[PDB]
């Protein structure tokens, strides 16, 4: 049970009516191009030996209809087969995100928001790419082949093998060797793409101080040197492409002579019709093996995918009273945002209670690109517009929000490249100003503020009565303590 | 080889295609020869068939690696001239562009060129062959060929209403859930941790049924050219067949027209198919592009006369004699590493003209001028490797010793367990931050050039080692070099005998 299973069972399985259907409308599509194929050999060959013309009438109709109905029916079940899989997509990514929002502490904070977004954008969009690219190729390919064996078969049963056995090494040796060549290639070589990151990230941020010196010329002979030994291992390793590119014509020639082998030692048994069939069949029957060359390479892209998907320290315990003032501080590597949490979870005491006490503000906030009443409102949506307007005054936005076009309906296209930084964290200390948390933590709130404001906002923070009066309990994870000041210090190691 | 292995392919498709069609045509009227020389012939027209696809394919894939290695190259050395000015917005774009930005190119290189070169050969030279054999079915091929463009463009001009509207709602609601589930950790702690569950229902629904409808927009192509490419084949099947009851045409050039024509309505449909698949890499090679012609370095020949020449700046009214220690004091960020890049002459001087020696900067040789000065930056060259090749990129030290005894950095050798052969990883790693600062200066300040320019020169530094380093670089300016800083610290500003307050807008 490999976990691409786990995942196909889990994503709430696709309503199989809606598979069997782009299932059925594929097979009818390329049945109808095999059937036309075939239909035409036959009435070439039948008004050869010159008839009355009443079946060529029932037989020049059926062209018309197959060739009309083989158009709309591929157009048709591009569509469904589109439609299901990205239904699948859409609700798989619904489902996910409710497991996102489970009270335990689960795995939801030990990822941050942005490649959180590179999973949840991508990784639906693969599983999708599981519909289109293992659905139609692989299920499709499988009953037509049968549906043509069977053609050769009930004819000849002795040149219908060689075409099976044909069919099968195209269709699974060519894309079972591409697949493992394009694997093998990617991760070949897997240092010298090490020079990839070395040089062009050296190179790029770091151009001034190297161009005045004369060493800029030796990085390029020094990256380059390296990058063109991987380029020659990449090809090395990815020649063995180049065979499963081929492989399909091969098969289609072995089949071609095979068939009209066969033929030239049954021609005379049965009727000329018969014999054109058996001939002219073998090389318009693998239109369906070629649209998977890339579906074992799909499978290998969903697999790596859905893994990533499934993919998805302790610290001291301190005492608080409601109404105290915490300065807490430590070094780069200390869990102080843990310790943090840590309290948040001893005082909200899990699930169970509607009051919730401790809630953090970390540093790295999202901000909505909604207006912002809507952005503000999110801790509290019971907030008037007064109340709004005095907390911006109140921390140096005033000015920012005079000079809104909208006022506080300024729809802030962007999110937080529509303001400032300081001015972004600015509004997420407003935030936390409205929200009535009984104990409110903040997570570094002197960071990217202004040279003659951060000291003033770090000291009316961390003084009891200036900003949050007397019951609100503020806890500062924070770098820049000053020298000379209060509140207890719990430095960490 | 490219179109020579096309022309290949191409002829020993359409020689196959009629050869099969006689050897069929002939082996059912007679049914009692034939069989040794036209099955060899079909047999070896398959395996070189064969054997130029393989070629092909190797060719097509050295000609792609070797074609993203030099614009990888060339993107990555016309980015790094001088002017930073466009360096600091462009940085992320050609960083971008040198890592897996264009492996995106290997599938327009692979699947694409070779199918449209086909197309190209195949289909006008199988037209031909089979208007030889038979003019009629041609004749048909032909008035269903100029029928793709016509209704491709009637269909794309008549609905370019609903696509465009499509797309945008499209784009806009992706970019509603896409910065909705980036915000899911800041909702998680506070009230509304699963009340925005509703809302992503019927945005999902929403989002799907537009997409929807510009995926029935988009796909009326494909229906399009696979209902010409079908039904020319069942016309022609109609027309051979019923103008071939009447004893009035061979079976031979009926078998022949009925199986060209799809080698003639393949290479379009492949074309198409593989289209989709390379329009990444036509962007990343069009922004690659976008990135590389623009600079074009200037500057003349005059050279500064020999010893320390006079800097003047009248803007600012700033002009720095040689064998003096000079400050710069202002707030963070005003034109003041732009002031120092400038007179470096990488860019121009946002504050007014700079003569050096009495003559600008804009007269000045580079090459000769940038041999003449130590710039220390910020971020000194950290190369990963060993402190003795990183105390080296910056040219050869003539006198390493007493530089480094001069701002301290034995106590950081003496530290070290293998003296200067610690290894150091990227960026400093293995390094501390002001003794990465002390190597800077171990590297600018040992150097023999009349120019001295240091930015902040005493960063994470303590009492004793700027006093040392202040001490080394008043000894250095009394050498007979001008030295010019920017701290903007108190032990900084009372080490210089000149002050300038270059101040914003």
């Amino acid at each position: 049970h490999d976990p691409l299973l786990r995942l196909t069972l889990e994503l709430l399985r696709p309503r199989l009516g809606r598979f069997l259907l782009a299932a059925a409308l594929g097979v009818l599509s390329l049945g109808s191009a095999l059937a036309l194929a075939g239909i035409s050999a036959w009435l070439i060959t039948r008004a050869w030996q010159m008839p009355p013309v009443l079946d060529l009438t029932v037989a020049v109709v059926a062209v018309r209809a197959l060739g009309i109905s083989r158009g709309v029916l591929g157009y048709c079940q591009r569509l469904a087969s589109h439609d299901s899989a990205l239904r699948a997509a859409a609700n798989a990514r619904t489902g996910l995100y409710r497991k996102l929002a489970d009270a335990p502490p689960d795995e939801a904070m030990r990822l941050p928001s942005g490649e959180l977004v590179a999973r949840l954008g991508p990784a639906v969009d693969e599983l999708a790419d599981v519909l289109v690219r293992a659905l139609l190729p692989i299920v499709v390919a499988v009953v037509l082949g049968c549906a043509a064996v069977g053609v050769i078969a009930v004819i000849s049963p002795a040149s219908a093998a060689v075409l099976a056995v044909c069919l099968v090494v195209a269709g699974v040796v060519a894309p079972a060797l591409a697949a493992r060549a394009a694997h093998a290639s990617e991760t070949v070589a897997a240092e010298h793409r090490s020079q990839r990151d070395t040089a062009g990230m050296l190179a790029l941020e770091h151009a001034p101080e190297l161009r005045v010196s004369g060493r800029l010329d030796s990085v390029i002979a020094t990256f380059e040197r390296h990058h063109r030994a991987w380029g020659e291992a990449a090809d090395r390793a990815a020649a063995p492409a180049a065979v499963a590119a081929a492989m399909p014509t091969a098969a289609m020639g072995v089949s071609v002579v095979g068939a009209v082998i066969a033929g030239i030692a049954l021609a005379p048994t049965v009727a000329p019709t018969t014999a054109a069939i058996l001939m002219l069949l073998p090389l318009s029957a693998f239109e369906a093996t070629t649209a998977l060359p890339d579906a074992a390479a799909q499978l290998m892209r969903s697999r790596v995918a859905a893994r990533r998907l499934l993919e998805l320290p302790d610290v001291a315990t301190v005492d608080l009273a409601p109404g105290d003032r915490l300065a807490v501080v430590g070094p780069s590597g200390s869990g102080k945002t843990t310790m943090l949490m840590a309290i948040a979870d001893r005082l909200n005491g899990a699930g169970g209670e509607t009051p919730q006490r401790a809630a953090v503000f970390a540093e790295d906030a999202h901000l909505f690109d909604t207006t912002v009443r809507d952005n503000l409102l999110v801790v509290r949506g019971d907030a008037t517009d007064t109340e709004l307007v005095a907390a911006l005054d109140r921390v140096g936005l005033g000015e920012w929000l005079a000079g809104l076009p909208d006022g506080l309906s300024t729809v802030l296209v962007g999110g937080a490249a529509a303001v400032s930084a300081g001015q972004r964290r600015r509004l997420l200390i407003a935030r936390a100003l409205i929200s009535a948390f009984p104990v409110v933590l903040l997570d570094e709130p002197t960071e990217n503020l202004d040279a003659g404001d951060a000291r003033q906002m770090l000291e009316g923070l961390l003084t009891p009565g200036a900003l949050f009066a007397a019951d609100r309990t503020v806890v500062v994870a924070t770098h820049h303590l000053p020298p000379g000041f209060d509140c207890p210090i719990v430095r960490c190691t | 080889s490219y179109f020579q292995s096309n022309v290949v392919i191409a002829g020993c498709t359409i020689a196959s295609a009629v050869v099969l069609a006689h050897i069929v045509a002939g082996i059912i009227t007679n049914p009692a020869t034939d069989w040794a020389p036209g099955l060899v012939a079909l047999a070896v027209l398959w395996s070189v068939r064969v054997v130029a696809q393989w070629f092909q394919g190797r060719l097509s894939q050295r000609g792609a690696t070797a074609v993203i290695g030099e614009l990888s190259r060339q993107v990555l050395s016309s980015v790094t001239t001088s002017s930073p000015r466009r360096l600091a917005a462009d940085r992320d774009s050609a960083a971008a562009v040198v890592t897996r930005g264009l492996d995106g190119l290997r599938p327009y290189f692979t699947g694409y060129l070779p199918a449209v070169v086909l197309a190209g050969i195949l289909t006008p030279a199988a037209l031909v062959v089979m208007a030889a054999y038979d003019w009629q079915a041609a004749a048909i091929v032909v008035i269903a060929l100029p029928l793709i463009p016509i209704f491709m463009v009637l269909i794309g001009l008549l609905t370019a209403e609903r696509s465009a509207a499509a797309l945008t709602a499209m784009t806009t609601l992706q970019g509603r859930m896409l910065d909705l589930i980036a915000g899911i950790p800041t909702l998680r702690a506070v009230g509304r941790a699963g009340g925005s569950v509703q809302r992503i229902a019927e945005l999902s629904a929403s989002h799907r049924r537009s997409t929807m409808a510009t995926l029935r927009i988009s796909f009326l192509s494909a229906l399009v050219l696979e209902l010409l490419a079908t039904l020319g084949v069942a016309l022609v099947a109609v027309s051979v067949g019923l103008r071939l009851v009447f004893g009035d045409m061979t079976l031979a050039a009926g078998l022949t027209a009925l199986l060209l024509a799809p080698e003639v309505f393949w290479p379009l449909r492949r074309v198409g198919a593989a289209f989709h698949a390379a329009q990444d890499g036509k962007t990343a090679a069009e922004q690659a592009l976008r990135l590389c012609a623009e600079p074009h370095p200037p500057t003349g020949h005059e050279v500064v006369p020999a010893g320390a020449p006079v800097i003047e700046v009248p803007a600012l009214k700033a002009v720095m004699e040689p064998g003096r220690v000079t400050v710069l004091t202002g707030p963070n960020g005003v034109g003041k590493s732009t002031l120092l890049q400038a007179i470096l002459g990488l860019q121009e001087s946002p504050c007014g003209p700079i003569l050096v020696a009495g003559v600008e900067v804009g007269a000045l040789d580079r090459s000769a001028w940038w041999g003449r000065l130590a710039w220390m930056p910020h971020r000194p060259v950290l190369v990963p490797g060993t402190v003795r090749e990183n105390l080296e990129l910056l040219g050869p030290v003539p006198g390493l010793d007493e530089v480094c005894r001069s701002v301290g950095f034995d106590e950081v050798l003496g530290e070290l367990p293998d003296g200067s052969e610690t290894p150091l990883g990227r960026g400093g790693v293995g390094l501390s931050l002001g003794q990465r600062q002390r190597l800077g200066l171990v590297r600018a300040l040992g150097a023999p050039a009349d120019v001295l320019l240091l930015d902040e020169p005493t960063a994470h530094l303590d009492g004793a080692l700027e006093d040392r380093v202040l001490a080394a670089i008043v000894a250095r300016a009394r050498a007979g070099a001008t030295v010019v800083m920017v701290g903007h610290r108190a032990p900084v500003l009372a080490a210089a005998d000149h002050v300038v307050t270059m101040e914003s807008s």
